[PDB]
C-alpha cells in the first residue's frame, strides 16, 4: 500500500487548519491555491529558526534541544517570545 | 421544513471568526507538526531529541507569525477591491516586510 | 559598636522591588566597569511603575469577563488596546494571547438588509 | 537530595497586584510572562546605557545615563511619569539613609 | 534643509549649533528612507492595477512595515 | 515669505526623489502627505540626537549623535565616521 | 603644539587593496565607508559572542564562540569560507609560536 499519510510530511497539515488560522486573521474567503504557498512559507520560517536553535545546541554539546535555545533563536529574528522562560 | 436548513454563504465563516477570536486554543494538531519538526531537524543534525515545551513554543510562534501575515494579506487584498486573498498578496507582504523570498 | 538593625534600601526608596538584586545583575553581565549607587533605585522604580500599569489594565479587562483571576488573554487585551505599550512591544508575541476581534467593515454584510418586498 | 534554587521576580509582582486590585489573583503562567517581560526591559536598558557610557569615554554608569536611556526608548508621557517616579525615589534615598 | 533642522531643534532646545557633517548625515538618511518608501509604495500601486500612486498606497506600506507613527 | 519652513522642500525635489524610486506618475496630493511624513522621521531622529548631545553637556551637535540615533531606528548609516 | 591622535583601519585596507588589485586606487570617502563597515561587524559579532557565553555561564571567549557566532550571523557558503580561513589562521599561529 501507498498511504504515506498525504505525504508522510507537511501535507498532514490539512486545509481546515489553515482555514482556521485564516479565520483568526480576519479572512472570509480563501482560494484553493493559498494552501501550497502557505506550506512553503511555513517551511522556510521553521528552517531558519531550527538552524539557529540547533547551532546553540551544538555549542553546549547536547543532543536535546531545549526551550531556551528556541526562545533566543526567535529573539534574534525580531520575533521575541514570552511565556517559555526568559 | 421540506428543505434542510441552510445558511447563506458568508455566515458560518463569521461564526468561526467570532468563535476562534474569543478563544486562545491552538488550531493546529500536534502530531503532524511534531513529525515535521523532527523531519526537518534530521537534515541538519542526526539523532536529535526534542523537549515537548520547545515544540509547543515553536507552534505558538508559527501561529502568531502566520496570523499577522494573514492580517497584512487581507489589507493588501482590500486595497485591490477584492475579498479573496491570493498568492500575489502574500508575495507582496513578504516583499514589504523585508524578508527574503 | 551598635550594629543598627537591618533596614533595607527598598523600604528607603518606598519601593517593593529589590535594589540589591538589580545591582547584582548589573555587575554580572559586563555592561560597564563601574556602577553608581543611585542607578538601581531609579531602575527598580521604573520597573515597578510599568508593572503596575500593566496589571491595572489587565484587571479591568478581567472584570469585563467576570473573572476574578488574571489569565493571558487579559494581558494581550491590555497590551494591544493601549497605544504606547503596543509601540513598546510591537514585535512581541504573547503566548496563548490571541488577537483582537477587529474585523474590517467591508467584509461584513450589507447593513441595507431590511424590509424588502 | 541535591536541591536547586531557581530565582525569579514572582513574589514582587504578586505584592503589587494585591496592592492595586486587592480582590484578584493571577495564574502561574501569567506570572512567568511578566517575569520574562521584566527581564527583557532590564536587558534593553542596560545595553543602551552601556553604549552611552562608551561613546563619551566615561567609565561610570549613573542615574543620568539611565534617565537618558529611558527618554530614548519610551514615548512621551510614559517617559515623563517614569522619570518622575525615579527622581522622587532617588531623592528619598539620598536623604533618609 | 538647514533652516528646517534649526527650527525643529530650537523647538526642543534653544540656541543650538550644528556641525555641517551632521546635517549632511540627516540629508542622506532622509533621502534613503524616502526612496525606500516610494519603491514599496510603487509596488503597492501596481498591485491594484494602476500606475498612479495615491496616499492610501503610502499609508498601506507604512502600516505593513511597522512605522505606524 | 516663509510658510513654516517645511515648504522649502519644494514639489519638484519630491518629484525627483520619486523618480529615483522608479515611479512614473504622481498625484498632486502626495506632496503634502510626504511633508508630514518626513517631519515625523526627522523629529524622532533629532530628539534622540539631542538627547545624546544633552548627556555630554555640550551645545554643538555632532554627526556621531545622529549616527547613533539612526542606528537605534534600524536604519544604520555608514560613511560619516564610526 | 597640543595635538590629537585618531585611530583607523586605513593602512590595512590599503594593503589588501594592493594585494588583490595592485594598480588601482580608492578615494577617502570610500575608505570611510569601509571603516564604518568594519566597526559595525566588529560590534555585531562581539555582541553575539557575549550573549552566547552568558547563556552557558562560561566566563571565557575562545575561537569556538566566535565560530558559532559567525555561523549564526552570516549565511551559508560565506560562513564556510570564513570559517576555513580562520581555522587555517589559528592552526598556523599555534604551530609557529
Amino acid at each position: 500500500r501507498h498511504r504515506k499519510v498525504l505525504r508522510d510530511n507537511i501535507q498532514g497539515i490539512t486545509k481546515p487548519a489553515i482555514r482556521r488560522l485564516a479565520r483568526r486573521g480576519g479572512v472570509k474567503r480563501i482560494s484553493g491555491l493559498i494552501y501550497e504557498e502557505t506550506r512553503g512559507v511555513l517551511k522556510v520560517f521553521l528552517e531558519n529558526v531550527i538552524r539557529d536553535a540547533v547551532t546553540y545546541t551544538e555549542h553546549a554539546k547536547r543532543k536535546t534541544v531545549t526551550a531556551m535555545d528556541v526562545v533566543y533563536a526567535l529573539k534574534r529574528q525580531g520575533r521575541t517570545l514570552y511565556g517559555f522562560g526568559g | 421544513v421540506k428543505k434542510p436548513h441552510r445558511y447563506r454563504p458568508g455566515t458560518v465563516a463569521l461564526r468561526e471568526i467570532r468563535r476562534y477570536q474569543k478563544s486562545t486554543e491552538l488550531l493546529i494538531r500536534k502530531l503532524p507538526f511534531q513529525r515535521l519538526v523532527r523531519e526537518i531537524a534530521q537534515d541538519f543534525k542526526t539523532d536529535l531529541r526534542f523537549q515537548s515545551s520547545a515544540v509547543m513554543a515553536l507552534q505558538e510562534a508559527c501561529e502568531a507569525y502566520l496570523v499577522g501575515l494573514f492580517e497584512d494579506t487581507n489589507l493588501c487584498a482590500i486595497h485591490a477591491k477584492r475579498v479573496t486573498i491570493m498568492p500575489k498578496d502574500i508575495q507582496l507582504a513578504r516583499r514589504i516586510r523585508g524578508e527574503r523570498a | 559598636k551598635a550594629r543598627a538593625k537591618a533596614k533595607t534600601r527598598s523600604s528607603r526608596a518606598g519601593l517593593q522591588f529589590p535594589v540589591g538584586r538589580v545591582h547584582r545583575l548589573l555587575r554580572k553581565g559586563n555592561y560597564s566597569e563601574r556602577v553608581g549607587a543611585g542607578a538601581p533605585v531609579y531602575l527598580a522604580a521604573v520597573l515597578e511603575y510599568l508593572t503596575a500599569e500593566i496589571l491595572e489594565l489587565a484587571g479591568n479587562a478581567a472584570r469585563d469577563n467576570k473573572k476574578t483571576r488574571i489569565i493571558p488573554r487579559h494581558l494581550q487585551l491590555a497590551i494591544r488596546n493601549d497605544e504606547e505599550l503596543n509601540k513598546l512591544l510591537g514585535r512581541v508575541t504573547i503566548a496563548q494571547g490571541g488577537v483582537l476581534p477587529n474585523i474590517q467593515a467591508v467584509l461584513l454584510p450589507k447593513k441595507t438588509e431590511s424590509h424588502h418586498k | 537530595r541535591k536541591r536547586s534554587r531557581k530565582e525569579s521576580y514572582s513574589i514582587y509582582v504578586y505584592k503589587v497586584l494585591k496592592q492595586v486590585h486587592p480582590d484578584t489573583g493571577i495564574s502561574s503562567k501569567a506570572m512567568g510572562i511578566m517575569n520574562s517581560f521584566v527581564n527583557d526591559i532590564f536587558e534593553r536598558i542596560a545595553g543602551e546605557a552601556s553604549r552611552l557610557a562608551h561613546y563619551n569615554k566615561r567609565s561610570t554608569i549613573t542615574s543620568r545615563e539611565i534617565q537618558t536611556a529611558v527618554r530614548l526608548l519610551l514615548p512621551g508621557e510614559l517617559a515623563k511619569h517614569a522619570v518622575s517616579e525615579g527622581t522622587k525615589a532617588v531623592t528619598k534615598y539620598t536623604s533618609a539613609k
